[PDB]
């Protein structure tokens, strides 16, 4: 249970993975929305469990952080740099036109299956590990998964803020300016100017 | 008596006696604090 | 300032509005014998003038060109003397005074002919109940989480 | 006999007696219904705690400031002095641990007896109570909570109530401390009153 | 910079993708949504004389059904890219960072 002493919710038993009964707006009172929800809230998991760390550890590298990473697209004969290298294709157009067509492919071949169940945990070729294998096992994998996700939610929310009210920094950047002075350097600063 | 506190319990009369008091009021307090496009106490 | 105006207490048409009114009244004052009443007339409302002009550059108004106070009811915290604490005050009397009538409405609308004390007013009941427009917004907040506030099904 | 605040009139029905501090109090009309009743007792058992804590932090360091046994600044002046931490920090944690604490209150208020467990330690509970009154943890000493004693409760959390709203519309119109005013009056008291206070 | 290049690569990029990716979710999209109809029949049923679709141009012996129609929307669509990643690189034009 999310918040105790609350009634859970009617179509929540907490079967699910992740279920604590967590839906004060009852968006999932309709079946099929609340499917449709949860696949996309994996695929929204899972992408800022991969985004999290592609953001954290080029700063902790010399490289920079994850906005100043986007910067060379902005003017006009702009190419990327990996790793320090001046990568031949860094240019915008090309990664650009690059990203559209893969990006849809992919994306779009996950449109076009509709198991359901398949749609969340599809397995196969994505889990050659075989980590499907004990269903209870893979059950509390479904809660890994899940938690991991909704905290790398949480925490790009977190970069995304902190951008905003620190703009041209780093997450680790803030971090350090905290540890600084925890006392002085809060977000109390923020709420309050 | 009975009668003549219901004659004036009447709607005109009520009213006339309410707005009367509501406008010797509003003078009043223009009369200590007058002009004032504001709250000035804040 | 906001808005490009200027503080009254800055502005040189507010200073020069003061000065032309009070010389005005002191034209009026120069046909007077300075001991008879029209003339302490005139002096109480040269010493109102005085209190007026000094009044709104004191409390801070911002004045246009014309050199008349203009309102910021935008909200900025440096003006809500203009708007927002007198329209709270207000939603406050309006509120009692609507509450109140609407809690005689009720008192009176189980009544074998209701109409009757709509037209002579009950005024024991009115006066029992005209403070309750004191807690008018905790009453009709409890009543709106209630359900009390508003009729089912209308 | 539960006490009458206005001796000939009589008790609104609602208020039935078993209320501690009923003394047929409530000319508004607030808590004539029972929600609103419930509603207002945890909020008046709420406010006069918190009023007492205020008017005692907000006199007894005056006082003894004054007499000078120690130094402190005076609870209006309390804000502006320099601490450890950013007055911004110190409000972010104090908003966290009240977003919490509070919650928690208000989920025994809804539905009683519903958050009596640590939600971490599933042993150590509290024991079950009534609606404002924890026991367990919360009772040490382990009191007695009968009569009398929630009636001094809530006669002291009254006039302690008051106490505040007095302390905060003299500091208002005086410019001082509620001691420094008790001082002025007890000087010259037909003199020094709020007659010649404004 | 090279206007055939440009044209032929997003041309031929859109009539593929047309063909082999999105082609399905075209088809099943414009047959569940169906043939537009008035008082719940088609236009030509209800009397519309030139409301009635050409077979004749649909049908093509290219084996998944594609055809000149699908030819024209596609190939549409990639020159308009194609004309719009043109026009966009000899603008010139750069935001102030
Ligand atoms: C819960 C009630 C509460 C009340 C009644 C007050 C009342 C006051 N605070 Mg205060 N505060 C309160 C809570 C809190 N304050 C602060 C932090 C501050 C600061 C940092 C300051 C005040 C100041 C003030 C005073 C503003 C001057 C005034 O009113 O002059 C009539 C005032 C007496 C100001 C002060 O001390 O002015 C002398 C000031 O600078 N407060 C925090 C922590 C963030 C609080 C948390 O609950
Ligand atoms: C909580 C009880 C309490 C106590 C015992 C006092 C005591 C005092 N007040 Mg204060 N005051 C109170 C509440 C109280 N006040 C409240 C609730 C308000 C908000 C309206 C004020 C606002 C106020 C102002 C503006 C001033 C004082 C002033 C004073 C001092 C001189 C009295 C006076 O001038 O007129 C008293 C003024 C009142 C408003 C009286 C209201 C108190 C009500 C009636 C409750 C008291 C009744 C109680 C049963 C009798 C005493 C009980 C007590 C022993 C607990 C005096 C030491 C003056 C001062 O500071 O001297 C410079 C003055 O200027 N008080
Ligand atoms: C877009 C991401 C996303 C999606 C699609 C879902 C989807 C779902 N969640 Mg999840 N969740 C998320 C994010 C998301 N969640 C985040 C970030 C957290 C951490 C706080 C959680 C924590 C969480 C818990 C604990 C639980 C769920 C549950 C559920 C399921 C039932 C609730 C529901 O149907 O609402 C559907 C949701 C949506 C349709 C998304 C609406 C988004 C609105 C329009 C905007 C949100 C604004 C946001 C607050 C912005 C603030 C950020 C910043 C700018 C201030 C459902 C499948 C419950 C469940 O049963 O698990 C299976 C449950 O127990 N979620
Ligand atoms: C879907 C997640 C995701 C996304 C969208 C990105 C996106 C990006 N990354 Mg990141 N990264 C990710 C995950 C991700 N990364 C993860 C999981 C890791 C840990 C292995 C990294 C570690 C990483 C490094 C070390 C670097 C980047 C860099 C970059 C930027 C340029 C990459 C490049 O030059 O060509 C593509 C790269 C390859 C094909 C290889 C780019 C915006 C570069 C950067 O910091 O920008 C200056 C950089 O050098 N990333
Ligand atoms: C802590 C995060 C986490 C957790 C617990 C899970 C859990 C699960 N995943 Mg999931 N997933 C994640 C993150 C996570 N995932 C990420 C980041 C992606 C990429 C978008 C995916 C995409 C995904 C797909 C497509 C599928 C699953 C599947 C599954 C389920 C069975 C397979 C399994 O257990 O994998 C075990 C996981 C681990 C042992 C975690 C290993 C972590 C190490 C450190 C790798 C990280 C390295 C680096 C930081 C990231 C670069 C890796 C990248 C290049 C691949 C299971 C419930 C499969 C499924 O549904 O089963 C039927 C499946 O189809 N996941
Ligand atoms: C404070 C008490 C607490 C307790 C009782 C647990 C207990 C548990 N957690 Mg949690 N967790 C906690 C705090 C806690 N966590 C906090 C504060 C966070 C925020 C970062 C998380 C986020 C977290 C993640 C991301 C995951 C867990 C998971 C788990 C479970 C897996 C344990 C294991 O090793 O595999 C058996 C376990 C029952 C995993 C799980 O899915 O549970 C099955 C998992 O992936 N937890
Ligand atoms: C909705 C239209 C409207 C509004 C917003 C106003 C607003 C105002 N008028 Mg105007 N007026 C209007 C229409 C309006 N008037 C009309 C139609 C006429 C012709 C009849 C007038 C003729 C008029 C004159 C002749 C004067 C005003 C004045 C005023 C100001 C007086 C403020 C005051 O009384 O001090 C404060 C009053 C209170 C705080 C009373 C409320 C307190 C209650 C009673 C008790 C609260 C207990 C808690 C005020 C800003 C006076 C002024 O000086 O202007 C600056 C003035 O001289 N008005
Ligand atoms: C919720 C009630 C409350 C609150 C808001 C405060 C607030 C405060 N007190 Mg006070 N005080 C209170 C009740 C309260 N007091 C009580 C009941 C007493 C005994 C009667 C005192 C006696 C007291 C003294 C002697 C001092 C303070 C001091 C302070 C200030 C320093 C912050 C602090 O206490 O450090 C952290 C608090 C911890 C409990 C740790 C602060 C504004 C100190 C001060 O003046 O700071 C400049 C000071 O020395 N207080
Ligand atoms: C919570 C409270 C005060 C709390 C004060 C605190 C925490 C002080 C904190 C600090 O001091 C410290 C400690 C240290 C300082 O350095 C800083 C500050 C910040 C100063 C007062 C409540 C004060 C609450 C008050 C005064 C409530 C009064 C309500 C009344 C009189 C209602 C009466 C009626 O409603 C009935 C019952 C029936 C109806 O029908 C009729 C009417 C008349 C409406
Ligand atoms: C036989 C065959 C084949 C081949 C084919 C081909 C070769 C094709 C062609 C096709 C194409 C190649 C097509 C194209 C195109 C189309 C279209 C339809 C177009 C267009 C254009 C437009 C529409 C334009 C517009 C505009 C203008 C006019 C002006 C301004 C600019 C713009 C853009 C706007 C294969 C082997 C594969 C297979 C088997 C069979
Ligand atoms: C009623 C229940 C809840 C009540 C909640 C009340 C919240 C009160 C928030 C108080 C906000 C603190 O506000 C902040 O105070 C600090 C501390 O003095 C001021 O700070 C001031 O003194 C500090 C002392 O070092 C200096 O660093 C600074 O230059 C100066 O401005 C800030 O300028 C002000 O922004």
């Amino acid at each position: 249970d999310w918040m105790p002493g609350q009634p859970r919710p009617s179509y929540l038993d907490g079967s699910a993975p992740g279920d604590f009964g967590f839906d004060p707006l009852r968006l999932g009172e309709v079946p099929e929305n609340l499917e449709r929800f949860k696949e996309s809230e994996l695929i929204h998991c899972r992408w800022a469990m991969l985004a999290v760390p592609g953001i954290l550890v080029p700063e902790a590298l010399g490289l920079g952080n994850w906005v100043k990473a986007q910067e060379w697209a902005a003017l006009p004969g702009g190419q990327a740099t990996y790793l320090g290298n001046p990568v031949p294709w860094g240019t915008l157009p090309t990664i650009l036109v690059i990203e559209f067509l893969s990006i849809a492919f992919v994306e779009h071949q996950r449109s076009m299956e509709k198991d359901p169940e398949k749609k969340k945990y599809p397995g196969g070729a994505f889990d050659p590990l075989g980590y499907s294998k004990d269903p209870k096992k893979f059950h509390e994998y479904k809660i890994k998964e899940v938690k991991n996700g909704r905290l790398a939610l949480l925490a790009f929310v977190g970069i995304c803020v902190q951008q905003s009210a620190y703009p041209g920094t780093g997450p680790l950047e803030n971090l350090a300016t905290h540890l600084a002075d925890p006392w002085h350097n809060t977000i109390g600063n923020v709420l309050i100017p | 008596m009975r009668d003549l506190k219901t004659y004036l319990s009447v709607a005109p009369v009520a009213s006339t006696l309410w707005f009367a008091a509501l406008a010797g009021l509003l003078i009043e307090i223009n009369r200590f604090f007058p002009d004032a496009l504001t709250f000035p106490f804040f | 300032d906001i808005a490009g105006l200027t503080p009254c207490k800055d502005s040189k048409q507010f200073a020069k509005r003061e000065k032309q009114s009070i010389k005005k009244l002191e034209s009026s004052l120069k046909l007077y014998a300075p001991d008879s009443a029209p003339a302490l007339a005139i002096n109480a409302t040269i010493e109102k003038t005085k209190r007026r002009f000094d009044n709104y550059g004191k409390q801070g108004l911002l004045c246009g060109a014309d050199g008349l106070p203009h309102l910021i009811v935008s909200g900025d915290q440096r003006h809500w003397g203009e708007f927002i604490t007198p329209g709270i005050l207000f939603l406050y009397i309006a509120g009692w005074i609507g509450w109140v009538g609407r809690s005689y409405l009720i008192a009176i609308r189980d009544d074998k002919k209701p109409t009757q004390k709509e037209i002579i007013i009950d005024v024991p009941l009115a006066t029992r109940l005209v403070f309750r427009g004191f807690s008018w917004p905790i009453a009709a907040y409890r009543e709106l989480l209630n359900g009390e506030l508003v009729a089912k099904d209308v | 006999k539960k006490g009458e605040w206005l001796p000939g009139l009589a008790s609104p029905g609602y208020l039935t007696g078993s209320l501690p501090g009923d003394n047929g109090f409530d000319p508004l009309g607030l808590a004539e219904d029972p929600e609103n009743l419930k509603w207002f007792v945890q909020a008046e058992l709420v406010n006069g705690r918190w009023a007492m804590l205020g008017v005692a932090g907000m006199l007894l360091p005056e006082v003894f400031t004054s007499i000078g046994i120690i130094n402190v600044p005076k609870w209006y002046d309390a804000g502006k002095e320099e601490y450890f931490a950013s007055s911004s920090t110190l409000f972010v944690i104090e908003f966290i641990l009240f977003h919490y604490v509070e919650i928690r209150r208000w989920q025994d208020i809804k539905n009683p007896g519903s958050v009596n467990q640590d939600p971490i330690f599933k042993q150590y509970s509290l024991p079950a109570g009534e609606v404002g009154y924890p026991g367990g943890i919360f009772n040490p000493l382990n009191f007695a909570p009968t009569l009398e004693a929630k009636e001094k409760e809530i006669a002291n959390g009254r006039l302690a109530m008051l106490a505040f709203l007095g302390f905060i519309i003299q500091h208002n119109v005086t410019g001082k401390g509620p001691f420094d005013n008790l001082l002025q009056h007890i000087s010259d008291p037909w003199h020094n009153t709020i007659v010649q206070t404004l | 910079l090279n206007p055939s290049l440009v044209i032929s690569l997003s041309t031929g990029l859109s009539l593929f993708l047309g063909r082999f990716v999105f082609f399905n979710f075209q088809r099943e999209n414009v047959a569940k949504q169906g043939l537009p109809e008035q008082n719940g029949v088609t236009h030509f049923e209800a009397g519309d004389t030139r409301a009635k679709e050409y077979v004749s141009l649909l049908k093509s012996n290219d084996p998944v059904g594609f055809n000149i129609v699908d030819v024209l929307a596609w190939g549409s669509i990639g020159h308009i890219v194609a004309y719009y990643i043109l026009a966009t690189s000899s603008n010139g034009y750069d935001p102030k960072f």
